[PDB]
């Protein structure tokens, strides 16, 4: 009913969404009363089989995850996928001894929403679990931004600069790619302005820093100038990242 | 799971041509 908000989601259940609707326009909305489905054991077999699959490949991602949401997210989508064809099972044998029986059509028509919205609820939480690692990079990058502060000399300053500069090219290639991925329009545009600008700011940061080093073993000056054009920076790049975050679990 | 969630699909969509057919 929502949009999907991958386009590799979308690819996979946009089709499946389409004909479950065709599905119901006949048979149900009270529409083709009388109408006789065919034998449908051998296309619910292969449905059976791949419901079998699917809880095998999830149930190994379970059993081998960090992630403690997943572990605990994706078996009831199982659950919702096993019952669905569940009823698919009785439509193909209800059918097989009535052609025309209603509960059978009801049944497959609930079962194929089923397979769906489990299947759904499956790629969700999974996504959501790619999304989580996302946010490890950024909130990572955020901690690090609070050790600017304690940077005092130039040999500080590299050593800074060698180990946030992968973080910030780790963060800008994910971005980059999941935005990519997304289905809303306005997601992107939020996440391109959002990463653009913390880019912008990265190289104003370690300017703002040399600037604060400099002046500090210059042994006086204006280092209370300096100091708060480097902290507005990280407050304004920190403002960012977490915007970031924000908008990254949007769906 | 997206080549699991692909054939589950693929799968779903056949039955419900067949339904049809």
């Amino acid at each position: 009913m929502p949009v999907f908000h991958t386009r590799t989601i979308e690819s996979i259940l946009e089709p499946v969404a389409q004909q479950i609707s065709h599905l119901v326009i006949m048979h149900e909305e009270g529409e083709v009363d009388g109408k006789a489905i065919p034998d449908l054991t051998a296309p619910v077999s292969a449905v059976q089989a791949a419901v079998s699959n699917l809880v095998r490949v999830g149930k190994e991602t379970v059993q081998t995850t960090e992630d403690q949401i997943l572990k605990r997210d994706m078996p009831p989508a199982f659950i919702k996928v096993e019952n669905a064809c569940t009823k698919l099972v009785r439509a193909a044998q209800m059918l097989q001894a009535d052609p025309y029986s209603v509960p059978a059509r009801d049944y497959l028509i609930d079962g194929s929403r089923g397979i769906l919205s489990g299947t759904s609820d499956l790629l969700l939480t999974f996504d959501e679990a790619e999304v989580r690692k996302i946010i490890r990079v950024c909130k990572g990058i955020l901690e690090y931004l609070t050790v600017a502060e304690v940077v005092e000399t130039m040999e500080d300053l590299v050593t800074y600069t060698k180990n946030l500069g992968p973080g910030m090219t780790k963060m800008a290639k994910m971005i980059d790619e999941r935005q990519q991925e997304l289905t809303h329009q306005e997601h992107r545009v939020m996440l391109v302005n959002s990463m653009n600008t913390v880019k912008e700011l990265l190289p104003v940061l370690i300017s703002a820093m040399k600037i604060f080093v400099t002046t500090k073993n210059t042994k006086s000056q204006g280092i209370e100038e300096a100091l708060k054009n480097r902290n507005f920076t990280v407050e304004k790049m920190s403002a960012e990242i977490n915007e970031i975050i924000r908008v990254l679990q949007l769906t | 799971i997206l080549e699991a969630a692909k054939s589950i699909a693929a799968a779903t969509s056949a039955l419900v041509k067949a339904a049809s057919a």
